[PDB]
RNA sequence: CGCGGCCCGAGGCGGCGGGGGCGACGGGCGGAACUUAAGCAUAUCAGUACGCCCCGGAGGAGAAACCAACCGGGAUUCCCCGUAGCGGCGAGCGACGCGGGAGGAGCCCGCCCCGAAGGCGCGCUGUGGGGCGCACCGCCGCGAGGGGGCCCGAGGGCCCCGCCCGAGAGGGUGCAAGCCCCGUACGGCGGGCGGCGAGUAGCGCUGCUUGAGCGUGCAGCGCGAAGGGAGGCGCGGCCCUUCCAAGGCUAAAUACGCCCCGGGACCGAUAGCGGACCAAGUAGCGCGAGCGAACGGUGAAAAGGACGCCCUGCGGCCGCUCAAAAGACCUGAACCCGGCCGGCCGCCGGCCCGCCGGCCCCGUCUCGAAACACGGACCGAGGAGCCACGCGCCGCGGCGAGCCCGAGGGAGCCCCCGCGGCGGAGCGAGCGCGAGACGCCCCGGGCCCGCCAUGCCCCUGCGGGCG
RNA sequence: CCGCAGAGGCCCCGGGGGCGAAGGCGGCGCGCAGGCCCCGCCGGACCGGCCUCUGGUGCAGAUCUCGGCAGCAGUAGCCGC
């Protein structure tokens, strides 16, 4: 139960803040869960979704793994090579399938120095939450 | 709302209604007419509250207080009760601060069946309102009755369960609906001062019993 | 060219036709920004102080 | 309002701890035939009261005593009563020097409501 | 014929101010009529609409030339409570004090003493200083916990067995998700003497205004002062009780649109704002002041329509994508209509089904409608005794000679505390006086109180008692 | 008493639902009636029996309002220069 008066519960309210974001609320709000083995490696749960790692999906009738090769950010979905529409013709350009970040996970993420940084500021945070309860 | 524009009524001889249009000839003002005004606009000046004297609403909550020993009201009423060992039921619980321990506790006096029974009552409602902040609707489950104890904690995420101080009980809780039988978990310091928190009301009896 | 505007409260129609909010409010949207979250009373302050 | 009303009190007893919010203010009797034999809160000692006493107008506002130069005596009856409500208060109240230390004023209580009613 | 000072004026230069805007709240002026009185002229609507002027975050008001009549209070403002009176004495209109709360705060100038001690190019036509004697918002963050099988275009579905909880508020995701994602619960940082206001107060005449009634407040003209003002009926006289006008400043408790945030037993596309639609005060109309619409919805994903065959081109067929064409799009009613297939005139009743019998067109005003009395081509959607306050009576609940969520205060929408008021005694224009004798209930008699008139007795006497 | 929209409760392992909700079309049954129920086809995501509470709560008419649309009718008409 929420006991913060200043924020909203009402329906028209999210949904409109939810069809409205900028772009980093946007960024945000597309993010998956890693891999236990990714897990273990970085003491994190999810991540935010970029382009250039590796998926699995594992729900809907568009299983499987591919490479992630472009982000719709106004639609919140992600295109992933190998995943298409089926052809009308075999010579035609492939029309990928879009997929909602929500039903895949990580299996390999893209490293940047910027990532990095992220990750590492991550971890700092929630070991002063982790001292803060319990233990 | 439906006068903002400009209209007049055109007079007899032109084979037409009496009623005010406008510019263009399209009817206006009359609540027969598209975009006009309600009839009878309703108002913020209806009286929305009521008088009760306090006299009755202490005779009121005293009386679904005793329908809450009963037994056959609370079954009757809407109550998993078949396990419970007594009514009124009075539980030595100290401070609960986690969860799990009131759910422990709760299977130890059997009640756990009624919160199950809530659990799995959560549904889409029916209608407008859905759409009005009021999406979902649960069952009722058990009324906790604390005092100088520490039990809000362990006890505010169980789905229909309530939480209330002894020094002030809100009758809206003691009948859900309107019907009067609710079973109630004391702790026993709520016990022990309900025995006299009604000797701190000034100048107050107790109706009396009858057959 | 009389000095002030011609208003009139027999018609709240052609003031809502024109009136202050119907353009741009460039300035007056720039000084509310400054004040609301922004410099301008601590500037003040250190002025009258 | 209630809530605002209530706010506000709380911060203002915050800004003067420990001065009480309320002030000493003086007994006096209901006017017409009607409410003759009562009395209530009135609106601040006279100058022969604090005589009584042996105060002046500038302490007695410092220590937190209302006074009211308009109101005059009528009869010795009312002058007793109020000047055994100034002695009451007097000895009843406790001054803070500057060279106390903060631990002290902590300790102190901050009275609730009218003074003495 | 000239030139120095003071006084009264003129032109220029420098530095600082002013002007205009804001559908609320606030202050000051000017100021209606419709309407009610069952007509209407005083009255009412209304000290309202509207016009003009002027500030602020509030404004205005404010430290008694006040109430009162008491075993008195004590600047202003705001909340609760309630009848004197005005009135074609008609319709109507209408305050304040006492009492309970919120809030609480006091002061100055002139006059008098000193006299340039001053803000020093000013100012003695007065700068500066003093009383003289006795005694709550913002910013930053982390944030737990689920699998197996079946079946679907996709499950958040069904069956089985689990986990998290200071988090089972919500939103998203291919179908009902605490554990798929964002969030939600749990943090940190910054902020005795001297002296009291003149074309004034008041009065006469006139106009407006008020509940203010031989004057509530204001104003014009004439007259015009020394101790003065007030005590809800005038004039003259004598007392008592209270205050000191004609100069000035002041926080709080209170009101409120635009704009921002939160909530709702509210509306759901002819509703809700005129305005849910990438373009609304828009398109469009008027010389102008102004007037002012209509228009929401493919699908999970545009995957938005393969190939082939006819065709002078326009187009058509066949099929393709999709769960589905849902094909410019959700669903797709009524009225009206085309094809094919069956029948022959409306309603009621009987029947083996076209025979027999019965039947004027509804709604309305009206003594009286089928009427040559009015309205009605047809279909859909909308469409008219609700709410506030006052009064009378009836039913029910609680308490009962009592009863009572006033405003408000306690950090508990529902808990605790909380004055008036109404009831308890009436009658009388008023000074005032003031009830027991009977009774299941009801009716009626009989007595008692007040008002009016009388007889007798007597104290304290136009007073008391008895009748 | 029947029906409409919404609020507070119940609906014995926690009401019915892509194994198909609301709505539309046709047909039985039940009720003096207002109405209700079931079946078949269409449709594609919601729905409500009983108790208490609430109201902008039920249409044939108003020379009613807004929208659509018929007969008349392949009719009148397409005569100045
Ligand atoms: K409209
Ligand atoms: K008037
Ligand atoms: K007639
Ligand atoms: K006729
Ligand atoms: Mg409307
Ligand atoms: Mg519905
Ligand atoms: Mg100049
Ligand atoms: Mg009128
Ligand atoms: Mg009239
Ligand atoms: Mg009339
Ligand atoms: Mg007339
Ligand atoms: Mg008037
Ligand atoms: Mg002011
Ligand atoms: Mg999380
Ligand atoms: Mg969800
Ligand atoms: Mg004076
Ligand atoms: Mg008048
Ligand atoms: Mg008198
Ligand atoms: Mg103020
Ligand atoms: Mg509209
Ligand atoms: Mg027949
Ligand atoms: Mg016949
Ligand atoms: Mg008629
Ligand atoms: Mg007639
Ligand atoms: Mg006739
Ligand atoms: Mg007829
Ligand atoms: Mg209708
Ligand atoms: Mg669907
Ligand atoms: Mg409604
Ligand atoms: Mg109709
Ligand atoms: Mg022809
Ligand atoms: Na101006
Ligand atoms: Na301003
Ligand atoms: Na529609
Ligand atoms: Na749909
Ligand atoms: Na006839
Ligand atoms: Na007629
Ligand atoms: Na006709
Ligand atoms: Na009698
Ligand atoms: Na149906
Ligand atoms: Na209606």
């Amino acid at each position: 139960m929420k006991l913060n008066s200043a924020v909203t519960a009402s329906r028209r309210k999210c949904r409109k803040a939810y069809f409205t974001a900028n772009a980093e609320t946007r960024a945000k709000m597309m993010s998956s869960r890693l891999s236990k083995e990714l897990r273990a490696e970085h003491k994190i749960k999810t991540m935010p979704i970029r382009r250039g790692d590796i998926v699995e999906i594992f729900t809907g009738g568009h299983k499987g793994t591919g490479k992630v090769v472009e982000v719709r950010r106004r639609d919140y979905k992600i295109c992933v090579e190998g995943i298409n529409q089926k052809a009308r013709n075999p010579e035609a350009k492939p029309v990928p399938y879009p997929i909602h970040p929500s039903n895949c996970i990580i299996k390999e993420l893209y490293m940047n120095g910027s990532r990095y940084r992220a990750i590492k500021r991550r971890q700092e945070r929630n070991a002063e939450r982790l001292a803060r309860i319990g233990k | 709302a439906g006068v903002q524009c400009t209209a007049h009524s055109w007079g007899p001889g032109r084979a037409v209604a009496r009623l005010p249009r406008k510019h263009g000839g399209i009817g206006a003002y009359a609540n027969f007419a598209r975009g006009g005004h309600m009839a009878h606009p309703t108002t913020v000046i209806r009286r929305w509250c009521r008088k009760v004297n306090l006299n009755q609403r202490r005779y009121a909550v005293a009386s679904a207080l005793a329908a809450s020993a009963n037994a056959a009201l609370v079954e009757a009423r809407g109550h998993r009760i078949a396990d419970v060992p007594s009514i009124p039921l009075v539980v030595d619980t100290d401070n609960v601060t986690k969860t799990k321990d009131a759910l422990a506790i709760i299977k130890a006096v059997g009640v756990l069946r009624d919160v199950e029974r809530c659990k799995d009552s959560r549904h889409i409602r029916a209608g407008r309102g859905k759409m009005r902040n009021r999406r979902y609707i649960t069952r009722k489950g058990p009324l906790v009755i604390y005092n100088t104890e520490d039990v809000a904690r362990g006890f505010r995420n169980l789905p229909g369960v309530d939480l209330c101080h002894v020094s002030s009980i809100r009758l809206l809780e003691l009948a859900p609906g309107s019907h009067p039988g609710r079973l109630i978990l004391w702790t026993k310091s709520a016990f022990a001062s309900l025995d006299d928190v009604y000797a701190a009301k000034q100048n107050y009896t107790l109706p009396r019993s009858c057959i | 060219p009389s000095a002030k505007m011609r208003r009139y409260n027999w018609s709240y129609k052609s003031l809502r036709r024109r009136t202050q909010g119907t353009g741009s409010m460039s300035h007056m949207r720039k000084v509310y920004r400054a004040y609301n979250s922004g410099t301008l009373k601590a500037n003040a302050r250190k002025y009258l102080a | 309002r209630k809530i605002r009303r209530r706010q506000t009190r709380l911060q203002k007893a915050k800004a003067i701890f420990p001065c009480p919010l309320q002030k000493l203010r003086p007994s006096v009797t209901r006017c017409s035939q009607k409410f003759n034999l009562t009395q209530r809160i009135g609106r601040g000692f006279t100058l022969r009261e604090l005589q009584g006493v042996g105060l002046s107008a500038g302490k007695a506002r410092q220590i937190g005593i209302a006074v009211d130069p308009r109101r005059k005596n009528k009869s010795e009856e009312s002058v007793a009563r109020n000047v055994a409500r100034l002695k009451e208060y007097l000895s009843k109240v406790t001054i803070f020097s500057k060279q106390a230390k903060p631990e002290e004023i902590q300790q102190a209580i901050q009275h609730q409501g009218v003074v003495m009613p």
